């Protein structure tokens, strides 16, 4: 996936050359930022269930018209799939935090996102609201830099959805 | 890789590396075989990536490695792979290109690849060719992959 | 001989790209290409088919 | 394609001499405050669609003639092209902000844009207005003291304003 | 010039996207590693004259034959050229330290190095010896990560000559 | 590609040795005979359409099934391809005659031609037959004494025949 | 390889047409040039050992330092490799004389010359000196068109080295 | 125009290299075979009118039905154009003889021949018969390498027509 | 691309006449001293690194400002470009000398060279001086009588001087 180290190696390889000062300094930055990013992922993993339940509830509060009979938000299967989707997004956000790159998101979620959402008539706004929630509670869950990395990745997901 | 007209030295050297790795089928090209005049023309802006590729395909490196010791079948499939990034879709391509070379020579055969609508749609004067056929292409024949 | 064709795109190319979608990276409209006499006609037809506008051709 | 360090090195090489201690101090200062630079670039990037949407709403509220049939942004694809151009300008402005040098914006995005618009028939003045509107929305988003520790970043605000104004000037 | 920032921005622009975390961590590493690099540049600029004279003398010690008449090293003009070339290499090493990239070295020395040396029958081994002396001296006058930066750039130049 | 000289050099290199005096003598004899070789090659080149037409007439009188509907030279297109292939093979035979080596014929013309014809449904026996008829017409023209100075050129005749029947053997 | 007959046939092959008068005239000229060329090749072959020994000695005369210990000429194996390389060059020059094209040299010596010299730290001026000696000597062993043929090939090899 | 010298220079130019022994030997063969070719060209130029008139009469002998009214040949103007065409063909044969390459023929006759003859419904068999007459009279007007060169060029024109 | 023979053919064609007897004598003369010209071409070809190194040494002694920082041969990259350009110009001069005509030198080498140099900041006077220095070195090498039969060759030296001067005129 597209991370700092993998981009470094891909650029070095595409030009057929070794790793020089620039590439090693980039990798050094990755290895320093690993600490805030990894423990932000730890904090996000710990509070995953509450975050997912709250994101689903926020979707329903903003979109009450999905849950009454006849459309996407109705039924135990649909709501379970909603929980599954928000958990997917959170999982890949934590993956991206650990890997220090949007490679997990870009490769697993964002690639093909619009075609899939169009085919199944899933509104991207639902997931935008869920991720905005996730952002709200990661603001209070996380402090200092960890908050910063988690916000960068959550917002990359949001931007891709919008 | 895309190479515009104002380009830096590192971008230029990387583009040359990519172009040689693709257009020459991952074959080792020696320092004595590298085209310095064509590289100068590309560096100036006199030709594009496309015209540079056309030059390289008309060059003795390409001819010797892919034309002069092969059958025309191997040359046609290999030119499809290297200049279009895809495989031939049917036997009509083989017949068409064989007749083209026989009646109009090797240069016209290269020009068909490089002046093709496929090439211009996907690479278009500034991007290095790449392998497309590892993804579904419209009009593909399911055996092209 | 060799002829320099200065090309422009004032909307026919634009609408063709709008229908087909951006498919190689976007580039500026006005640009010039040098073409030999042997390739002069096919390049001209290709530009006309693409919706390109040629503002002038110079012989050198 | 340069940054502040490469530009300084370029002048140093034209004079043919080593970099001076004043120049070293200046660039060390640039690298020390580059943390604020990263915060500003992240603020520009994370809010790019919001900036573009706000600027589009403002521009189409003010310049109503574009929307109407016969206007430059009427055919629904031309609206798509307008949005794409706005995003490209924002992207290159953020590039130049991170570099600290405006050359990456110019040489790659702005050198031919004037002639492109003139050949097309696009009103360049409305494009400049869109760039200024993007500058306003971007200033609102960079100055957001939340999400970051409070600090003095007037230099970043000035630099971003210069990049937006220079893009607008080159367009129109 | 290839720096961390320029490579960041280039790999972003090649695929037409905004700069994201994968790019900002790389830039962060550059900004953090600037301090030892600027220290090393300061030290190497202070001591340029001693380094250049010592490098020229080291070249003549390793190649006594070149000073003999009819050879490249004979004469006062040739040795003036030698000192000037060592000054160039040291200057560009300091530039590359300041920019935190091999971009200055690559642009001003490495590009066209082989052709120029073959045209004028300049043996790259001379400059390997000069740069090896400069490396040995840089082991002094510098300590810690600044020495690591300086030797990484110097030995980049050495590998390019070799 | 190889001519006689380059093969000789290739075996000499494989041993790692210089070229012996006998090998140099053989190459000197070749170059002395080169003018007769040029006459043979020009006889093949100059009279090529006649050779192809004669071979085609004889072949399609012999094998009428080829030109009936359902034959492999029936529609105009397949007949054009048939004549094209005969011209191509004769042209590579002339190349091999000039080079003194059958290497170009193998590498270019007969590299995979049998599998090509097998996949097309083309009767390889009939293609070989066409090559034999071309060989006969070629020998008729190459033995011609008009407009050349009379001399012994039997080695060239036998070598031309070997190129022809090597093509026919590779095909069938 | 790459010789007059082969260029003729390759040009005809790529243009999808027969061999015409221009190409047959090129081939003609090759067939008459074969006589001085084969004579030169035979003369050089007969005197290969004297030429090789003299070339090694000229190399050691022009570069006295190389024989000194710690250098590329010190030791018996290094000088065995001296003579082997000079024999290689002589062999491929005789090949090119017989082939009436530079193809043997280009395919066996020149293609990969610079990289191999750079890797093993061999100096091209050594081989230029040896080939200059061979040129001077073939000035004596040969005369007339034989000598100009030999000198053209030796000078092609020299220009390749430089 | 494709001549021996021009093919030489174009090959070397495409490879971006100097003219070496291959190119020079092809040029030498051209310069040697120039003299019988120029002898043949002078001979054919001297007997222009007889050759052209005999070729026209031969065309009319082999195609009696052409001259009768209602056909392409009937009339004074079509007679004049017949004579002109045979004269053009002879002229360009002499050009190609002098220039030691079929380039004049390919540039001035062969290129566009088929579509011009199709548009004006000119039978290639008429010109083939005229050229066969030209060959028949060349057989006695010339002898030796001059006759060989002239026959090569005339029958190149014929093969182009057929 | 044109030589003396095709030049005469074109001049005859524009009038529509057979090549005159006078033209045949001049062309046969050109063909007799073709062997004389091959030696000059080989002298240019063999000694090209020597000619270029000599001219470069003299040029960069005469004009130091090219090699200091800010000059146009200053970095290795521009220095290599300059050496390459000298290589190319000598190559095309030798091509013209072999052909007997300067049409190649106009068509391929110098078609838009002065404009390129003007756009790149290259002092065309420096390039013209470089061509003149190569002409001096080339004349030194062509006149060498070693390894060649003695004969009058003032025509070849004059013609090569015209080619070098014409190249310098087109660049400057
Ligand atoms: C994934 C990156 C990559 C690799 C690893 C790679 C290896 C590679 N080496 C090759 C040739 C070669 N490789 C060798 C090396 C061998 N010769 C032996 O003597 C040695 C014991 C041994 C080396 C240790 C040789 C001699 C050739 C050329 C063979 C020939 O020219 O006939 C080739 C064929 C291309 C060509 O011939 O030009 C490839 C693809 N190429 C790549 O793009
Ligand atoms: C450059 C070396 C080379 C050659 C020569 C070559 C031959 C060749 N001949 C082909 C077809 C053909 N070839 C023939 C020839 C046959 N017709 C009768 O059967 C005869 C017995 C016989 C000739 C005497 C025919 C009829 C076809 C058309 C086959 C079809 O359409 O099914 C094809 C398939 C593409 C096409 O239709 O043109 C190839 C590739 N391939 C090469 O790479
Ligand atoms: C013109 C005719 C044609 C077809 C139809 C075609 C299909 C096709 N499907 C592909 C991949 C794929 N195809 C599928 C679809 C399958 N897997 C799912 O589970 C389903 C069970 C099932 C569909 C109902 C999937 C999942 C892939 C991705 C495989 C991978 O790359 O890992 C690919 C490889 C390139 C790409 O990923 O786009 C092709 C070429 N190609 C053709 O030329
Ligand atoms: C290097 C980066 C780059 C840029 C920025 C760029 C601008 C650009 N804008 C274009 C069209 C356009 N651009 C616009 C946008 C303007 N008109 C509206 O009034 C808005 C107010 C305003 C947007 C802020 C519109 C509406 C078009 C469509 C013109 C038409 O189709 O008639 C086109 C032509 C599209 C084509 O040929 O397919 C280009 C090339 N080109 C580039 O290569
Ligand atoms: C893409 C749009 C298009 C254009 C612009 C076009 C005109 C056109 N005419 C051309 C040549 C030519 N055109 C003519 C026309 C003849 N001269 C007169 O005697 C006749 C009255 C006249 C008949 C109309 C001639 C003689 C040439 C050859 C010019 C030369 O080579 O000297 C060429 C160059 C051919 C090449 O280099 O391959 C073009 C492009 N045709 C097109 O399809
Ligand atoms: C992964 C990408 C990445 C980012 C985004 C990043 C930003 C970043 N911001 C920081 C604090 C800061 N951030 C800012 C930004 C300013 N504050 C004001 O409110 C302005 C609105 C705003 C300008 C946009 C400032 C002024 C500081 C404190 C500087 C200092 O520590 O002295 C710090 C240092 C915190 C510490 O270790 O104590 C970092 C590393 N670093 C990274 O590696
Ligand atoms: C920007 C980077 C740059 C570099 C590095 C550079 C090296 C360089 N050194 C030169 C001179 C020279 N430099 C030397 C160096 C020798 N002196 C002896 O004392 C030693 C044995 C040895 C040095 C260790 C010599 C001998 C020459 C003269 C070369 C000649 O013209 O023959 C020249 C040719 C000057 C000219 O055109 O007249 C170059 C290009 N030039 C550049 O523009
Ligand atoms: C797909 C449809 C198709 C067509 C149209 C076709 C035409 C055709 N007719 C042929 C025979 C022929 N056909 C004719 C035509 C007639 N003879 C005279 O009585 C008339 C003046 C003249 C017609 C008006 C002639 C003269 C030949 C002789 C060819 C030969 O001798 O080999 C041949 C050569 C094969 C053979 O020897 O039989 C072809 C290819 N072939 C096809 O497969
Ligand atoms: C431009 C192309 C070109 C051609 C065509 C060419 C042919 C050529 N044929 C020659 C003689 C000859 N040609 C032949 C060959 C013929 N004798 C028999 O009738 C055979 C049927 C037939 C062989 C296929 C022979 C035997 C000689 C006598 C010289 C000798 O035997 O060495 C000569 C030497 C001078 C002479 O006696 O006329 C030449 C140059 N040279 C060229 O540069
Ligand atoms: C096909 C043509 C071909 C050539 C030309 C060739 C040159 C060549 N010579 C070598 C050895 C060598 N060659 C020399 C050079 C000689 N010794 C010095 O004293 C003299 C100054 C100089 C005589 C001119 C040396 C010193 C070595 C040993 C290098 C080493 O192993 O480090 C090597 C290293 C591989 C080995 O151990 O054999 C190569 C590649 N190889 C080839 O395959
Ligand atoms: C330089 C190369 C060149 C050639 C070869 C050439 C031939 C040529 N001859 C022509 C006229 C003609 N030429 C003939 C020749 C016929 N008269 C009969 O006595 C014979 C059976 C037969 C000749 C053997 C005829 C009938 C026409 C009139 C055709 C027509 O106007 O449709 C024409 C049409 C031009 C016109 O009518 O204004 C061409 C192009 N022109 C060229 O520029
Ligand atoms: C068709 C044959 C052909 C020619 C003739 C040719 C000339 C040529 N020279 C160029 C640059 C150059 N040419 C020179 C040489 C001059 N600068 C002065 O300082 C020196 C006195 C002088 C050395 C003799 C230099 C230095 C450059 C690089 C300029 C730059 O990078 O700004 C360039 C553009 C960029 C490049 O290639 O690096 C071209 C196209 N290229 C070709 O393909
Ligand atoms: C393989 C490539 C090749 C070359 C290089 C070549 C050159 C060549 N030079 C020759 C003699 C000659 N060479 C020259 C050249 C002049 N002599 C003066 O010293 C000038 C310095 C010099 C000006 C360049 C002259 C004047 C002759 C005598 C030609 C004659 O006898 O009329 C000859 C004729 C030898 C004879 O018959 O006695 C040839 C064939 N031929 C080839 O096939």
């Amino acid at each position: 996936s597209r991370t700092v180290i993998t981009e470094v190696i891909a650029t070095a390889d595409s030009q057929g050359r070794f790793l020089n000062s620039t590439e090693l300094q980039a990798a050094f930055g990755r290895f320093e930022r690993a600490v805030p990013a990894i423990e932000a992922a730890r904090a996000l993993t710990k509070n995953q269930d509450a975050l997912v339940k709250g994101a689903v509830q926020a979707v329903f509060k903003k979109f009450p018209y999905v849950t009454q009979p006849g459309e996407k938000g109705y039924g135990d299967s649909n709501q379970a799939k909603c929980a599954r989707d928000i958990g997917y997004y959170l999982r890949f956000i934590t993956y991206s935090l650990v890997a220090s790159g949007t490679g997990p998101l870009d490769d697993y979620v964002i690639a093909g996102l619009r075609e899939v959402n169009r085919a199944f008539n899933l509104n991207p706004l639902w997931y935008i609201e869920a991720l905005n929630y996730i952002k709200g509670e990661t603001g209070k869950l996380l402090s200092g830099q960890s908050k910063t990395e988690a916000l960068l990745y959550i917002d990359h997901a949001i931007n891709a959805l919008s | 890789i895309n190479l515009r007209a104002p380009f830096t030295s590192e971008e230029f050297q990387g583009a040359l590396y990519a172009i040689y790795r693709h257009i020459f089928g991952n074959t080792y090209v020696m320092e004595s075989e590298r085209p310095t005049t064509a590289e100068s023309q590309l560096k100036d802006g006199r030709i594009t990536v496309r015209g540079f590729i056309r030059l390289l395909a008309k060059s003795e490196v390409y001819k010797s490695r892919f034309f002069q010791k092969t059958s025309q079948n191997r040359f046609i499939e290999l030119s499809h792979k290297l200049l279009l990034g895809r495989a031939p879709y049917d036997q009509a391509e083989i017949s068409y290109h064989l007749d083209l070379w026989n009646t109009q020579g090797y240069d016209a055969e290269i020009d068909s690849y490089v002046d093709s609508e496929e090439y211009l749609d996907f690479f278009g004067e500034d991007t290095v060719p790449y392998f497309r056929g590892f993804k579904y292409q419209t009009g593909q024949s399911a055996e092209g992959f | 001989r060799i002829y320099k064709i200065t090309v422009s795109e004032a909307g026919a190319y634009a609408t063709n790209k709008h229908r087909t979608g951006y498919r190689a990276p976007i580039r500026q409209s006005n640009y010039t290409l040098t073409v030999p006499y042997d390739r002069f006609l096919p390049e001209m037809i290709r530009l006309h088919q693409s919706g390109a506008k040629i503002v002038n051709v110079t012989s050198v | 394609m340069n940054d502040v360090f490469t530009r300084a090195i370029a002048q140093a090489d034209l004079k043919g001499s080593f970099l001076l201690e004043s120049d070293l101090d200046k660039l060390a200062s640039f690298a020390k405050e580059g943390v604020k630079r990263l915060d500003a670039v992240a603020a520009l990037t994370n809010n790019a669609p919001a900036i573009i949407s706000d600027a589009a709403h403002k521009l189409f509220a003010e310049q109503q003639e574009l929307i109407q049939p016969g206007g430059n942004a009427y055919p629904h694809r031309r609206m798509a092209a307008c949005l794409r151009d706005m995003e490209i300008i924002l992207r290159y402005v953020s590039y130049a902000l991170l570099a600290g040098d405006a050359s990456v914006l110019d040489d790659r995005c702005l050198n031919g844009l004037r002639e492109t618009y003139n050949a097309l028939g696009t009103p360049t003045q409305s494009v400049a207005r869109a760039v200024q509107l993007m500058k306003d929305a971007a200033m609102v988003h960079l100055k957001s003291t939340a999400n970051v520790t409070v600090g003095d970043c007037s230099s970043l605000y000035s630099e971003a304003a210069t990049y937006f104004d220079k893009a607008a000037a080159s367009i129109a």
